[PDB]
């Protein structure tokens, strides 16, 4: 079924593989090459783990988990049973998560718009790829990677953060985290802005772009504009994945001792390292 | 390379925009502050004026004596001294008064009382300025979302700093003014809540938080993607829908197969950025005050 | 136990809060169409929700949605196959026709005011006190299609004054007459304007604009859906860069 307005677009043409091939869609979704590999990957993927489900003896979604080989597989091959379908999973994750991404390009050129969403979308693939593939290989084995486990996940958060101590203590970290909660204090102010103008005081008329500003004038002294809030909301978001990223791709190779003590550069610095007094002396 | 409208190729310049007026009592708005060609690549250009009647004054006032307080405590501990201010900044810390004063005022300054000042502080600053998000609306004749938005951060705040303490019997539970104290804190609470990652609260604020990135990733990237077409002018896409929001529309409809409307966006979005803290302090306040281990909890219920 | 009540309470909040939302989403577009722009016999589980109503500012009517959907314009396409699901090929020029990539809405034939009921968009030259405060001043550059030949000069920006932004390009063709280009379509270089959306012997046939110091908000989705069009349908015309 579509959309009363979606017909004028459903033109052939976009597609970066199978020329015609695959131009046509299933309900409201597109296909594409890369919904056939996307759902191939999904598929395979979705399988893998279910077999591994059966190889650990549960169902229980809250309780199905495919962890990673042993860290004395280095990163070689793994059996099946004992880490060999994490890494297959993985490689059907990725492939699943590029594939959706490139499907995403194919619907942009359909639509005539910009490459701004899969764009955004790699920088989360690349997070993931830090996690289970750049960082693991850097560290020397695949079992430094998180198991896929709704619960087990977490227990990995967690006892890979006290590996370092309060995690809190990683800079890129703290850097990570300003980017998360700002980026939702922006979501939260722009999404009340808009439907504050859009959904005025009973009766009234709906109000201007230029009502937005002179609020936030008013407010804070400053308006961002229309144009600027989803520029910010992007960098926000996307900063907060990229020094995520960050924070974890030099935890385990360039510093792994406690990050608390990473800090110690700056109250050393010579010119203030000995004056007595503070905390530090 | 097609341009990809993160920053302008042409700024344009024109008098300073005053605002709409309204219902505003202009005399207490200033004159415009200069314009910032480096934000202007980015964002407006333009700085202020800002409205400061008498609650901006207040709130502003108490504020910087919050500030003020903090400060003076951080001096101290740094015997006064501005290289040993700088060198142990994120370390020093103005702390509550120990569980023994309970929610009395009695203890002394040193010992509590200046952590209680510069609370009182924050409170008064905090409150006056939501009156302000309300009071700024109102004179404009516009919804009162941002308020009702900015109350759901105040609710976090409130729980960490107020209400849990006044429910646990002391001022020793509420969290310390400084920057390594305050992380401090945050990771003790977890450890002796039997770890928080065992709140079901403390999950979906996770879901929340996340999910405010992954969906304003999507909706920025989504109206600079159809800015060729007018996108970011949503209002009006709102009033006479264009092309610009079909195509974005469209663009999720195709992917994942279901789609927002201009207006309707903005509402996943108050909501999933308001979800963060109002999940969050449900969790905060239920901790140690019927729940003293969430682990613990957790082989209980489900 | 409280805080059993209170997750299990959220879970409720949180499905009500969803329907709530998808429901609000369903303002525009709905109900659902076949291809031949019948109604769908599965509209999904969520009801459409009671209408409201817009006031808009200036005299400028109502808006009330949901309400009959109807694109009021004729849609120059067909069918490739014999069952759903496929392309509509165009049946004559889709960058004229306006279809596709190069689609356009039926938008109000008025331009869009600010705050005061004054045009929003205008020429830089009848926009008092307006003047290029940074960055490289475009007017008087040749502007270049992708088959890199010059399609014309510009001779004008034209912003929007309430956000103060560059919003078109004002570009002057052989003939003596101007287009309107989307600011966001063209690369302001040191010695030319690129349009690779389009190349020279399309500038013609962007739709003009019926007065010379104003766009309409239906003028400007005929323009902007054209140039963008063009990234598909001049592709043969695009060389390698
Ligand atoms: C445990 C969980 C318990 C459950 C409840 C938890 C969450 C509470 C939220 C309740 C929402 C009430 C809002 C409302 O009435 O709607 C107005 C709103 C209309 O907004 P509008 O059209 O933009 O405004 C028109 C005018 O401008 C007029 O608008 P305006 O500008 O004058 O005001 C904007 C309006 C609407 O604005 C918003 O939607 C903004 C969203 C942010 C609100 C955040 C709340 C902050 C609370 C902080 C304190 C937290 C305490 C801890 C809890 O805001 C309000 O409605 C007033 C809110 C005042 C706070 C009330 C809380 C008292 C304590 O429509 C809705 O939001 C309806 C939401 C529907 C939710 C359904 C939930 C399902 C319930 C269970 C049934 C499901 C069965 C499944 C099986
Ligand atoms: C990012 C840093 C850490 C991490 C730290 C945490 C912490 C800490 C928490 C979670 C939580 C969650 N994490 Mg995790 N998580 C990580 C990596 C991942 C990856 C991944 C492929 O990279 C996935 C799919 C998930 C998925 C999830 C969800 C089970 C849960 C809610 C997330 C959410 O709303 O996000 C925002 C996204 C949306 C709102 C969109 C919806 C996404 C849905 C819910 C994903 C469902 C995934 C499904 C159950 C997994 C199987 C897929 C199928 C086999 C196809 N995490 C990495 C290892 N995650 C929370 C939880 O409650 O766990 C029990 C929580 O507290
Ligand atoms: C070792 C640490 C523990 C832990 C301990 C805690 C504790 C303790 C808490 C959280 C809380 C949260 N944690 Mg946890 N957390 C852990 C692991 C994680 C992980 C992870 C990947 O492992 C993640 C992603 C999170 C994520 C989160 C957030 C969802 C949530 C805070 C939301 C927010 O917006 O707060 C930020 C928003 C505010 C603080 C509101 C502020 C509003 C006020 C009004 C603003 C005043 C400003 C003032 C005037 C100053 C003005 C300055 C001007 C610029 C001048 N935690 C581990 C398990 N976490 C909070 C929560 O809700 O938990 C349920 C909380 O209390
Ligand atoms: C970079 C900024 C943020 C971001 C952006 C972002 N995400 C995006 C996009 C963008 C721009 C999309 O366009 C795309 C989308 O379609 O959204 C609707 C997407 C997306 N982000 C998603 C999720 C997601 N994003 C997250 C984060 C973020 N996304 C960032 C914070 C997170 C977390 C945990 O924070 C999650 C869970 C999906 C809804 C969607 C991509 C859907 C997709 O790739 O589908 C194809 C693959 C499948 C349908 C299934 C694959 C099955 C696998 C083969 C097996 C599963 C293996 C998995 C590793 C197990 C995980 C177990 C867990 C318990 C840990
Ligand atoms: C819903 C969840 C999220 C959220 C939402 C939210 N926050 C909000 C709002 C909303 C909806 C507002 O409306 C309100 C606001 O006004 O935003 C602009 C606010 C707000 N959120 C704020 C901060 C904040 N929000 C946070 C979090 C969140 N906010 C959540 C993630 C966080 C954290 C810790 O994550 C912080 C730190 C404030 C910006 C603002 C509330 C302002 C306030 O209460 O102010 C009182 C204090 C003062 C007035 C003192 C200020 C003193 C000045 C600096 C004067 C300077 C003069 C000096 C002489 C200059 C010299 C120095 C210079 C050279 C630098
Ligand atoms: C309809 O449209 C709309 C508009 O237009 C009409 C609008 O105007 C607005 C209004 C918007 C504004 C006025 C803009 C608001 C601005 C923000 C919300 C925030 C912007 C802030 C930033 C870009 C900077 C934030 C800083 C971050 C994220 C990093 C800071 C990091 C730390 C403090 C880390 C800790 C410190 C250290 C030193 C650790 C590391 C040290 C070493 C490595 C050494 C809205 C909402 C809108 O909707
Ligand atoms: C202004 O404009 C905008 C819009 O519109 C005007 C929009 O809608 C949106 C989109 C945003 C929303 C609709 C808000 C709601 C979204 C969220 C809260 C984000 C999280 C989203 C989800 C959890 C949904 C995830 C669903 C997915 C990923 C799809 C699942 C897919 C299937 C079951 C089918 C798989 C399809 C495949 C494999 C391809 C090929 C298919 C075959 C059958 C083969 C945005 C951002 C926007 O800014
Ligand atoms: C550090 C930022 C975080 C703050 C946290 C709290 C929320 C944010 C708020 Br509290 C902050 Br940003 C606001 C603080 C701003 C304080 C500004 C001082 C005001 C002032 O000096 O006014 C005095 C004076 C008196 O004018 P008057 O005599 O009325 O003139 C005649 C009136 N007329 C023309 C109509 C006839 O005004 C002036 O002439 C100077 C103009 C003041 C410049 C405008 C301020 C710009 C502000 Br500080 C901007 Br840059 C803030 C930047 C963004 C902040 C974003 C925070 C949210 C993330
Ligand atoms: C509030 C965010 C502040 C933005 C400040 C950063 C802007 C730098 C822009 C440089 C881009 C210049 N140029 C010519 C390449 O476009
Ligand atoms: C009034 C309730 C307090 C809740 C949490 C307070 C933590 C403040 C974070 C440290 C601020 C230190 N600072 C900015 C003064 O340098
Ligand atoms: C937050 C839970 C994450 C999983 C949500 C999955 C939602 C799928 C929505 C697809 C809708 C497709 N269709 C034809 C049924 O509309
Ligand atoms: C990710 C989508 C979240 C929406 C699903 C939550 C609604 C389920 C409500 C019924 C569950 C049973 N219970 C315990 C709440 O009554
Ligand atoms: C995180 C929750 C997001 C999932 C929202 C689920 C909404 C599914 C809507 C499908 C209905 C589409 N339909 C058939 C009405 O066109
Ligand atoms: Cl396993
Ligand atoms: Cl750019
Ligand atoms: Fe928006
Ligand atoms: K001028």
């Amino acid at each position: 079924a579509l959309l009363s307005f979606e017909r004028k677009y459903r033109v052939p043409g976009g597609t970066l593989v199978g020329g015609n091939l695959f131009d046509f869609w299933v309900g409201p979704f597109y296909v594409g090459f890369f919904g056939v590999a996307t759902f191939f990957f999904a598929a395979l993927g979705i399988i893998l783990i279910a077999w591994s489900a059966v190889l650990q003896g549960t169902w229980n979604p809250q309780l199905i988990s495919v962890y990673p080989p042993a860290l004395e597989y280095g990163l070689g091959g793994a059996p099946l049973a004992k880490g060999g379908l994490w890494q297959i999973i993985t490689i059907c994750a990725t492939g699943a998560f590029v594939s959706w991404a490139l499907r995403e390009v194919e619907i942009c050129r359909k639509l005539g718009i910009g490459y701004h969403i899969p764009f955004a979308f790699a920088f989360a693939i690349l997070a993931y790829l830090t996690l289970v593939l750049f960082r693991p290989v850097m560290m020397g084995a695949w079992g430094y990677a998180f198991p896929y486990g709704i619960w087990t996940h977490l227990d990995w958060v967690s006892n890979t953060g006290y590996t370092y101590g309060n995690f809190h203590y990683n800079p890129a970290h703290m850097i990570a985290i300003s980017f998360f909660f700002t980026n939702a204090l922006a979501l939260a102010l722009h999404g009340a802005l808009v439907l504050s103008a859009a959904n005025p005081e009973k009766g009234k008329e709906m109000r201007t772009p230029d009502h937005e500003d002179t609020f936030f004038r008013d407010l804070v002294g400053y308006s961002i504009g229309t144009l600027g809030i989803h520029r910010l909301g992007l960098l926000l978001s996307l900063s907060a994945v990229f020094f995520s990223a960050l924070c974890m791709i030099i935890t385990g190779t360039i510093w792994f001792d406690q990050w608390v003590d990473w800090w110690q550069w700056w109250v050393k610095l010579p010119w203030w390292a000995n004056i007595p007094g503070g905390i530090n002396g | 390379a097609e341009y990809q409208n993160i920053f302008s190729q042409v700024q344009v310049r024109g008098p300073a925009d005053l605002g709409m007026t309204e219902d505003v009592n202009l005399a207490n708005r200033s004159g415009v502050g200069p314009f910032s060609t480096l934000l202007g690549w980015f964002g407006n250009a333009q700085l202020g004026p800002i409205y400061l009647g008498s609650l901006g004054v207040l709130s502003l006032f108490s504020g910087l004596m919050w500030f003020f307080t903090i400060g003076i405590w951080f001096w101290y501990q740094a015997g006064w001294n501005p290289a040993v201010f700088l060198r142990d900044l994120f370390f020093f810390s103005l702390e509550p008064p120990a569980p023994e004063y309970g929610l009395s005022f009695a203890a002394p300054l040193k010992e509590g009382g200046l952590w209680l000042i510069a609370s009182f502080f924050m409170f008064v600053a905090v409150w006056s300025w939501w009156g302000r998000t309300y009071l700024r609306a109102q004179a404009l004749g516009m919804g009162k979302h941002t308020a009702w938005a900015f109350l759901s951060a105040i609710w976090l705040w409130m729980v960490l700093g107020f209400i849990r303490p006044i429910l646990m019997g002391s001022w020793s539970e509420a969290v310390p003014y400084g920057i390594f104290s305050h992380l401090d804190w945050t990771n003790n609470f977890s450890l002796v809540h039997g770890n928080l990652f065992y709140n079901p609260f403390h999950g979906l604020s996770i879901a929340f938080l996340y999910g405010s990135a992954l969906l304003f990733a999507m909706h920025g990237a989504t109206i600079l993607a159809v800015s060729r077409f007018g996108g970011e002018r949503e209002l009006e896409q709102i009033a006479d829908r264009g092309t610009a929001a079909e195509r974005a529309a469209l663009f999720w409809r195709w992917t994942m197969g279901f789609n927002a409307t201009m207006e309707g966006i903005h509402r996943w979005a108050i909501w999933m950025a308001v979800l963060v803290t109002l999940t969050g302090g449900i969790g905060i306040l239920l901790s140690g005050t019927v729940v003293d281990n969430w682990y613990v909890w957790g082989q209980n219920h489900g | 136990d409280l805080a059993s009540l209170a997750i299990y309470s959220f879970w409720i909040f949180l499905a009500g809060l969803i329907y709530y939302l998808q429901t609000e989403n369903m303002r525009e577009g709905y109900p659902l169409e076949n291809e031949d722009g019948t109604p769908a016999a599965n509209q999904g589980p969520f009801p459409l929700p009671k209408p409201k109503t817009f006031i808009l500012p200036h005299g400028r009517g109502t808006l009330t949605v949901p309400g009959p959907e109807s694109e009021d314009r004729p849609i120059a396409l067909a069918r490739t196959a014999v069952s759903e699901g496929f392309p509509h090929a165009p049946t004559g020029d889709p960058m004229k026709d306006g279809v596709g990539p190069a689609s356009w809405v039926a938008r109000r034939d008025l331009p869009e005011l600010d705050g005061h009921g004054h045009n929003k968009i205008k020429p830089m030259k009848a926009a008092a006190g307006f003047h290029v405060s940074a960055g490289k001043n475009p007017i008087g550059l040749p502007v270049r299609g992708c088959d890199l030949e010059i399609a014309g000069k510009v001779v004008d920006i034209w912003v929007d004054i309430p956000e103060q932004m560059a919003r078109f390009l004002e570009v002057e063709l052989k003939d003596g007459s101007t287009r309107l280009l989307p600011m966001q379509m063209v690369k302001v270089q040191s010695n030319r304007v690129h349009v690779n959306a389009l190349s020279s012997d399309l500038f013609a046939g962007i739709p003009t604009i019926k007065s010379p110091t104003e766009v309409t908000l239906l003028e400007e989705d005929k323009i902007c859906g054209y140039v963008a069009g063009g990234l598909m349908y001049a592709a043969p015309k695009r060389k390698s860069v």
